RNA sequence: GGCACUAUGGGCGCAGCGUCAAUGACGCUGACGGUACAGGCCAGACAAGAAACACUUGUCUGAUAUAGUGCC
């Protein structure tokens, strides 16, 4: 059970820059087992990058990292390291290191992974969002409710917070996962249903909060009548 | 060569009581060494068979990995709701090691089409130099649907971005989100702005549209 | 990759000469080359050792081999 592993050292990081991940281990000495890196871009599968043999300290990486990233353990720290140079935006990952198990016991399957470590690699200066009225109206009208919402666009990095009437309004809400555009900022819409009665009487007021760049906005979102 | 490892179904829809298929095949020979995991959202993987077919300790006995050549499948007997989940094979027969792309199990529920809603861009948006649609299709069933823009009736293709929630946890519906980019000055060239979604719960395709300057 | 045929300086022959993690191998050229052996070295695959490789110890194969040719 005491098994566990502990990947730190991530964070935002520029193209061409680098950056030195740890993995510390413990219920178990790191001298006697093989040790892996696996990454999950965003919203992607997993990928193998790199693993480290016991009693050899023999190193093998994946093609796309091969010339840039480099495992090591230091078994007196009991902690193994990624380290990853001239970084690209294509490394943007939530980064894992694993242990692969001994091999009477479980042959070559990873048997315990971290938590991961987050590596973000972007141009993008740090950026409150804009937030915009997705108003509700006609023609976002389905009988009884009617749908509306907020666009957060344009920020960096990951993550903004969206509420509803400061918390209060939770069902039928959808925050959508942002998307990164084309310029490397993000942008997502959160939208509410609720009943097309009520439109005239309950105001409706989406919290947007951005703690990188430290911006909290409230917009009201009001009917858009003929 | 890479070995490749590439997995079938990419995403399966079944109900609790299911007798559940994944296959995996690998690209050249990988003996045994093919290990499979499963991750939840949000959660690192958890090992579930190794060596292609011995239970890893603990993993309910339910699941079991099987193998002839290159052929690869995890099957579980008799699924239970905590195992919606994605599932992943990896050969480690040989460096550098390889995992197949993912097989997604979802919830199955009855055929739900979307409610489709269209949202012109804000004023505030317009000042500001850009102009956003956006498409909202609401809690339908299954994930599967097309979003299609028209300016002026003509299809666009390369400036629309979408984004679809998770399954619902408590009616396993989706939603999904289709903004259309543009410049102001391209917004004001034209007049009617068009969402046209096509679903398996629609008889057919349907439209929601409205006119720059309508009241 | 297989099958048949041909030939074989230990897998390591002598002597120089060059490259390499050099009580090793690898490539050159020269000269020599009746046998058998035996150790030892070495190579290749593999097993176990907390062990995919490397390391240690062990096992199997090195004429049941290895070059050439022909054929599928
Ligand atoms: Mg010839």
């Amino acid at each position: 059970s005491e098994v566990q592993l502990v990947e730190s050292g991530g964070g935002l990081v520029q193209p061409g820059g680098s950056l030195r991940l740890s993995c510390a281990a413990s219920g178990f000495y790191i001298s006697y087992s093989s040790i892996h890196w696996v990454r999950q871009a965003p919203g992607k599968g997993l990928e193998w990058v790199a693993s480290i043999s016991p009693y050899s300290g023999s190193t093998y990486y994946a093609d796309s990292v091969k010339g840039r990233f480099t495992i090591s353990a230091d078994t007196s720290k009991n902690t193994a390291y990624l380290q990853m140079n001239s970084l690209r935006a294509e490394d943007t990952a939530v980064y894992y290191c694993a242990r692969q198990g001994y091999r009477r016991r479980s042959g070559r399957g990873f048997d315990y992974w971290g938590q991961g470590t987050l590596v973000t690699v972007s141009s993008a200066s740090t950026k409150g969002p804009s937030v915009f009225p997705l108003a509700p109206s006609s023609k976002s009208t389905s009988g009884g409710t009617a749908a509306l919402g907020c666009l957060v666009k344009d920020y960096f990095p990951e993550p903004v917070t969206v509420s509803w009437n400061s918390g209060a309004l939770t069902s039928g809400v959808h925050t959508f996962p942002a998307v990164l555009q084309s310029s490397g900022l993000y942008s997502l819409s959160s939208v509410v249903t609720v009943p097309s009665s009520s439109l005239g009487t309950q105001t409706y007021i989406c919290n947007v909060n951005h703690k990188p760049s430290n911006t909290k906005v409230d917009k009201k979102v009001e009917p858009k009548s003929c | 060569s890479d070995i490749q490892m590439t997995q079938s179904p990419s995403s399966l829809s079944a109900s609790v009581g299911d007798r559940v298929t994944i296959t995996c095949r690998a690209s050249q020979s990988v003996s045994s060494a093919v290990a499979w995991y499963q991750q939840k959202p949000g959660k690192a993987p958890k090992l579930l068979i190794y060596s292609a077919s011995s239970l890893y300790s603990g993993v309910p006995s339910r699941f079991s990995g099987s193998r002839s050549g290159t052929d690869f499948t995890l099957t579980i007997s008799s699924l239970q709701p905590e195992d919606f989940a994605t599932y992943y094979c990896q050969q480690s027969y040989s460096f550098p090691s390889t995992f197949g792309q993912g097989t997604k199990v979802e919830i199955k529920r009855t055929v739900a089409a979307p409610s489709v809603f269209i949202f012109p861009p804000s004023d505030e948006q317009l000042k500001s130099g850009t102009a956003s649609v956006v498409c909202l299709l609401n809690n339908f069933y299954p994930r599967e649907a097309k979003v299609q823009w028209k300016v002026d009736n003509a299809l666009q293709s390369g400036n629309s971005q979408e984004s679809v929630t998770e399954q619902d946890s408590k009616d396993s519906t989706y939603s999904l989100s289709s903004t259309l980019t543009l410049s102001k000055a391209d917004y004001e060239k034209h007049k009617v702005y068009a969402c046209e979604v096509t679903h398996q719960g629609l008889s057919s395709p349907v439209t929601k549209s409205f006119n720059r300057g309508e009241c």
